[PDB]
RNA sequence: ACUGAACUCCUCACACCCAAUUGGACCAAUCUAUCACCCUAUAGAAGAACUAAUGUUAGUAUAAGUAACAUGAAAACAUUCU
């Protein structure tokens, strides 16, 4: 099947400008107490998250140095470790992972 | 017509979804926490929950060690399941993932999660919190609660 | 501005605190309405010809089996009332119809959930806000007090009734499940056709007449099957068990009432013409009412003697 | 094109319109349209239909005043049929004669 | 086309006609080439027509400009402000002539379609028609069904 | 005639702004640093005596000044309108904070003044009524009291629920007019030759300015309604979203006067409560 | 090609007198040939025309087409100038009353079919454009009440005229 | 009795409603000769006038933001897994 006939520019202005086709306002959107940045109220924060991530990262390629090798998890649970601060009681029997920079605030 | 149904449909077919849903597995035991699309997240939370529960099982349990030979498709995670993972958890009885939602994938805008085994090492993560009982509607309902206790 | 919702600005101690508060309001509500008849109860006229009483809201439970005592089985519904309640009563003035109308109300849903206004109707009227509410039409000699709870008892073993419910929604389906079009042949040269509708119309009209079969969502309508027997009551549990099918799925809400077909104009003689009062404590009703020719559970085995 | 051709339908439309008022002015005042014509142009008054349009809306006393003049004519007429013969002619119905 | 067109009604500038007649036409400015044979028109117009006119029509000043110009003009301006230019390029005196009377004679108002041939302010002296006119009134104005 | 007293009081108080204004002429800046958590290091180079917390709001972003209600300032509460007058550290105060203890009294605050003045503009002309306190009662106690004597004319006059009704349509009605909450810091002095008509304030201004080391007295207008305050308020009217004069009770020490306290209740749109969740709220401030 | 809106920033008006309403400010940013179809770009520029600068940023930050990340990108750098070169005072207290897409310089490329035919693509470009004005965003048009509605048709009966008479 | 054409009358003006074909009066723009000099005149010429040839070239539409197309998973982006 073809087109009988061109449609019109106010037909076509109808079609695509009808609000089914508009974007929708979205209300969900708010500050970030933490950060102040913009989030989603379901969404995480995508600053803090991004945060978390690399502090992550860091954390995550001192446990691959550590490791040395595919194939070498640990038996044992882990404890990060930041400048200035020594294993508890707790941390006693868990490998530390050792992170050359002070603890963050928001981590703990 | 999909009513019941309950099984999301991934991948090339159906090993293809359990391979899938294996790989982000695996993946999640190695690293205790990761980033996916949040459909497969979603599905993959159940499969982590029964690992964790199997794991609990024991490891002289032979149906729990093949399900987790099955499983983790890294056999050094193995040990980490039977011996971190279900001992961290042997208080808890469920509720051993914390699954939420994440700005869309730059690349595709897909919608993605993060869903991490609870107690786990990493930094963690920005969790929503609730109001503060301090604000003004929390204090009007405390007071609310105290005049109902003080009436009985 | 931005939309809310009630747990939005609770804290995590006032969560629990407003949910616990809520439902026990809930359950005291529901609790006041138990004595009907002690509460200026509207005139209980007599049953009369041409009466017709009000009906229920049921929740459809399931299905099992049921034989009679000619050792034949029956296949009958469950429908469960559950917190079915009067709510709205408009004369045939005020309705403007051939008879006047009753508003029943059944299965109680959060406060939370709602719209204002019938949170607000739901609030002077007593009673926490309902899942679904219909309309009964009836007489002005069946007319009860807004508020008055409806039991299973309502209807009697032997009666038959008929039942409103929304259907299964299939989605929007083919024609060939629709409307159980034949299809075309899936072999001998078929090429892309085996569930396609055929020809829609005629050459000569050049249109397609209005009505005509074709593929697009089918259930979610609501359908009434009329003339189902009452096989048996529990009123323990507020249960009716239905002859045969009902339309919905399980735990879907039906409309019950008395069956208008016409072998059944006036049988309502002998049962509750206003609605069953437990209240009255004429006889507490045994905790399960049976049809005559019912094989209870705990009888004999039947012989055919 | 169209803005020729519609001179000559605009010119109709004017006369259907002004015969739509006159009718409606003679029906107000018992009379109908072709009565009230053809008495007024028996009284010979040759007021055409636009002015006769304009009167009725603008000076309803006026046209009251032609409608009576129409009708009496018409019941002279009337009179002079049912009474043929050489009977005096009507007061309104004579005349004047022009050379 | 009257769709495709301003329209307008019947007026005059300020009642041209009740009190005194007063010539709406005030200005006309001839713009005459010396040399050009369009103007040629113009030329003996002007030697022979303007000053005729001029006297004839003292309330309207008449400039007489000559400059090189291909399209002789002349700019009517009238007392309501309306300025019309026409052009007098090869054009006949005669011709001249009619055209430069013509604006003489013709109002200020803009040459439109005009809705109406007429235009009365006082269009009723009897009173304009209304419903209620040719209608009896009833004793003590009770209307139809009405008991009392 | 009350119309001729809120017209004086009204020119009283913009004098008063003038006055203020112009002492201190042209433009001298101060550096405010924002000492709040996020956007930290930002320093406002603002004018002094005319630039407020809320021009550092809308500096930073609309964000900041629509959920900001106030301002601490070197430590202490502002109003998001009142000038500041100093080089200073302000962090922005809004209702969801950890401890928003002092946004939830100014808020507390700023509905017993608007409950006063629908109180005040309510009442018909032959009745007098006359404005005594707002008592600082917590937010647990669960309503905003505002204390009043009526005319003796309506010694044994409640309100009705109609009357409630319409005490909260006026209120409504001023929050949709949504006026915002203009402050001063004003002497002692020119406090009582405001309220020279009026005894109850003449000596809770003198209380004030004997809490105060100087004779300055917080005076706060919504719209044409002078009235002291016991602190900062929120920026605007239209902050409120739900408000409910709840009910009115006689205080037992009648003889002297009949000191009639209207308890409200009230939730900002930031913290919007349910229908059910609003009613109960309502239930518990009728007391 | 036309390059008139960057000059629309360059015109300087005469100073206001002193009893004269504050002139508000007005920005003109566009971005030229953005691999985006005009079309496409429409959507957003709609979206947000008409909303203060936060609230036009706070909606392109969560929506998902690639065109939001320009526009964002183009309001930013709008705020940015209109604060250092035009003397806005506040950043906040700026909204978009102008936000349209424009048909770029687009290149042709051939597209094979199936049978050795083919079609001509157009690698679209678009620009985009805003005016930033100075002040807090014009209150939306209210829709008009039943009161006026019947005002309006009142109004239509009264200028009824008797058509075509004297 | 009345309504009712472009028929006829009325006021003014009139060359101003048939295809093919035929006679005639004008004429846009261009160049040349003389003029003219804010757009022209008298003549001589001619690649001298485009709502239409599935016309040619170029631009942009419509179909349409449609049909179609693409990147196995996690991660330290080492690496591992399917
Ligand atoms: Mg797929
Ligand atoms: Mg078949
Ligand atoms: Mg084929
Ligand atoms: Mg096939
Ligand atoms: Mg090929
Ligand atoms: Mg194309
Ligand atoms: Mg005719
Ligand atoms: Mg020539
Ligand atoms: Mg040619
Ligand atoms: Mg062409
Ligand atoms: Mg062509
Ligand atoms: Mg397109
Ligand atoms: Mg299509
Ligand atoms: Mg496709
Ligand atoms: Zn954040």
């Amino acid at each position: 099947a073809a087109p009988k006939n061109r449609r019109t520019i106010e037909v076509n202005r109808c079609r695509r400008r009808n609000p089914q086709k508009l974007i929708k306002v979205k209300n969900n959107i708010d500050v970030c107490p933490e950060c102040g940045h913009l989030k989603q109220k379901h969404v995480l924060c995508a600053y803090c998250y991004e945060k978390v991530c690399k502090e992550t990262a860091e954390i995550r390629r001192q446990i691959g140095k550590q490791e040395g090798g595919p194939f070498k998890a640990p038996t044992i649970e882990t404890v990060v470790l930041y400048t200035g601060e020594t294993p508890s009681e707790q941390d006693q029997g868990k490998r530390i992972i050792e992170r050359d920079r002070k603890r963050p605030s928001w981590f703990t | 017509i999909s009513h019941g149904r309950v099984f999301r449909r991934m991948g090339l077919g159906p090993e293809s979804r359990i391979h899938l849903l294996r790989n982000l597995l695996t993946g999640l035991v190695r690293h205790e926490r990761i980033e996916a699309p949040w459909a497969r997240v979603d599905e993959m939370r159940g499969y982590a929950e029964k690992l964790i529960d199997y794991g609990k099982l024991g490891d002289t349990n032979e149906r729990a060690m093949r399900m987790a030979d099955f499983w983790l498709t890294e056999k050094d995670l193995i040990p980490k399941l039977f011996q971190v993972l279900a001992p961290r958890y042997k208080d808890q009885t469920g509720g051993y993932t914390r699954m939420l939602q994440i700005p869309n994938r730059s690349l595709d805008r897909a919608k993605m999660a993060v869903i991490e085994y609870k107690g786990n090492c990493l930094p963690p993560l920005p969790l929503p919190r609730r109001d503060s009982h301090l604000t003004l509607l929390n204090q009007l309902l405390q007071g609310l609660r105290q005049d109902l206790r003080q009436s009985q | 501005k931005s939309g809310t919702w009630w747990d939005e600005h609770l804290s995590e101690e006032n969560v629990p605190f407003i949910k616990q508060l809520v439902s026990d309001e809930d359950k005291a509500q529901l609790a006041s309405k138990l004595c009907p008849l002690k509460d200026e109860p509207w005139p209980i006229h007599p049953w009369e010809p041409g009466s017709f009483r009000v009906g229920l809201i049921a929740l459809k439970l399931g299905m099992m089996p049921l034989w009679t005592k000619d050792g034949q089985k029956h296949v009958v519904t469950l429908l469960q009332v559950q917190d079915c309640h009067v709510l709205k009563y408009t004369s045939k003035e005020n309705c403007n119809g051939k008879m006047a109308t009753l508003s029943v109300g059944g299965k109680t849903v959060s406060r939370f959930r709602k719209a204002t206004s019938i949170l607000e109707f739901y609030r002077e009227l007593g009673l926490p806000p309902k899942q679904t509410v219909k309309i009964f039409n009836i007489t002005d000699n069946a007319a009860i007090k807004p508020g008055t709870p409806l039991y299973a008892a309502h209807f009697r073993p032997g009666q038959y009734v008929d039942v409103t419910a929304k259907t299964i929604g299939k989605g929007f389906q083919g024609v060939m499940k629709r409307w159980g079009f034949k299809g075309q042949p899936a072999t001998h040269g078929q090429t892309k056709t085996h569930r396609r509708p055929g020809a829609v119309a005629t050459g000569d009209i050049g249109r397609v007449w209005p009505g005509t079969k074709m593929p697009g969502k089918m259930g979610n309508i609501y359908r009434t099957e009329y003339g189902l027997k009452v096989w048996r009551i529990n009123t323990k549990h507020n249960i009716i068990y239905v002859n045969g099918s009902v339309p919905g799925h399980k735990n879907c809400l039906v409309k019950v009432k008395d069956s208008k077909l016409p072998a059944y104009k006036d049988l309502g003689k002998n049962l509750p013409f206003p609605t069953y009062f437990p209240d009255g404590d004429e006889e507490e009703l045994p905790e399960d009412l049976y049809d005559e020719n019912v094989c209870q559970p705990g009888a004999p085995s039947i012989t055919f003697a | 094109v169209k803005c020729t051709k519609a001179r000559y339908l605009k010119k109709k439309n004017m006369r259907t319109l002004w015969i739509n008022r006159i009718t409606a002015a003679s029906q107000e005042h018992g009379l109908k349209y072709p009565a009230l014509i053809g008495n007024l142009v028996k009284c010979q008054v040759e007021l055409n239909r636009k002015v006769l349009a304009d009167l009725a809306i603008y000076e309803p006393k006026t046209f009251k005043s032609l409608a009576a003049l129409a009708s009496r004519r018409r019941h002279e007429g009337f009179a002079a049929a049912l009474g043929d013969g050489k009977e005096p002619e009507g007061i309104f119905s004579r005349v004047v004669q022009y050379h | 086309t009257a769709r495709g067109t301003p329209s307008r009604f019947l007026a005059s500038v300020l009642h041209n006609g009740l009190g005194r007649y007063v010539q709406q036409l005030q200005r006309l400015s001839f713009s005459v080439s010396r040399d050009g044979a369009s103007s040629r028109g113009a030329r003996e117009f002007v030697e022979r027509e303007v000053i005729d006119f001029a006297r004839r029509n003292p309330g309207v000043v008449i400039y007489v400009n000559s400059r090189p110009c291909c399209v002789p003009r002349v700019v009517a301006e009238y007392l309501n402000g309306a300025v019309r230019e026409e052009s007098i390029h090869c054009k006949s005196v005669e011709e001249i002539s009619t055209l430069v009377q013509k604006l003489a004679d013709q109002s200020g108002l803009d040459v439109i379609r005009i809705r109406k041939p007429f235009h009365t302010d006082n269009p009723s002296i009897q009173g304009q028609w209304h419903p209620f006119t040719n209608k009896p009134t009833t004793f003590r104005g009770l209307r139809p069904r009405e008991v009392q | 005639s009350p119309t001729e007293l809120t017209e004086m009081r009204n020119d009283l108080f913009n004098k008063e702004k003038a006055r203020q204004l112009s002492l201190t002429p042209r433009t001298e800046k101060i550096e405010v640093k924002h000492v709040g958590k996020t956007d930290p290091g930002t320093v406002f180079v603002m004018n002094k005596n005319i630039s407020t917390p809320y021009s550092c709001a809308m500096h930073l972003s609309e964000w900041y000044c629509r959920k900001s209600i106030l301002a601490l300032v070197d430590g202490q509460p502002w109003d998001m309108y009142k000038p500041l007058t100093k080089s200073c550290e302000i962090k922005f105060l809004t209702f969801k904070d950890c401890d928003p203890g002092e946004v939830n009294k100014a808020y507390w605050r700023s509905c017993a003044m608007m409950m006063g003045c629908v109180i005040e503009r309510a009442f018909k002309d032959e009745y007098m009524v006359n404005l005594v306190r707002a008592p600082e009662v917590p937010v647990i106690s669960g309503a905003f009291c505002y204390d009043v004597v009526l005319d003796s004319k309506l010694d044994e006059w409640m309100p009705t629920k109609e009357n409630l009704r319409s005490f909260t349509k006026d209120a409504h009605a001023l929050i949709y007019k949504d006026l915002p909450f203009e402050t001063l810091e004003v002497e002692a002095k020119v406090a009582l030759e405001i309220f020279q008509h009026s005894k109850y304030k003449v000596d809770f201004i003198e209380e004030k300015a004997s809490q105060n080391p100087e004779r300055i007295v917080k005076l706060h207008r919504i719209g044409d309604f002078i009235d002291v305050s016991e602190g900062p308020l929120i920026p605007r009217t239209s902050i409120c979203f739900q408000y409910e004069v709840s009910a009115v009770h006689n205080l037992q020490p009648t003889q002297p006067s009949l000191i009639r306290r209207f308890q409200g209740v009230s939730l900002p749109v930031h913290l919007r409560a349910h229908f059910t969740i609003w009613d109960k709220l309502l239930e518990r401030s009728r007391k | 090609i036309s390059r008139k809106w960057e000059k629309k920033n360059k015109i300087v008006y005469p100073p206001q007198l002193p009893g004269e309403p504050r002139r508000p400010a007005e920005i003109y940013h566009c971005r030229r040939q953005i691999k985006y179809s005009k079309d496409k770009m429409w959507y957003l520029a709609k979206l947000i025309r008409g909303m203060s600068i936060d609230q036009a940023l706070a909606q392109l930050e969560f929506n998902d087409k690639k065109g939001a990340k320009i526009i964002k990108e183009v309001l930013l750098e709008a705020q940015d100038m209109a604060v250092r070169d035009h003397n806005v005072e506040f950043r906040s207290n700026l909204y978009i009353a102008e936000s349209t897409s424009g048909r770029g310089q687009c290149l042709k490329r051939i597209r094979y079919h199936g049978r050795g035919r083919f079609g001509i693509m157009e690698k679209v470009y678009c620009h985009y454009f805003v005016k930033l004005v100075e002040g807090p965003p014009p209150p939306p048009e209210p829709p008009k009440t039943a009161v006026a509605h019947a005002k309006e048709y009142i109004q239509q009966l009264r200028s009824r005229t008797i058509v075509h008479t004297l």
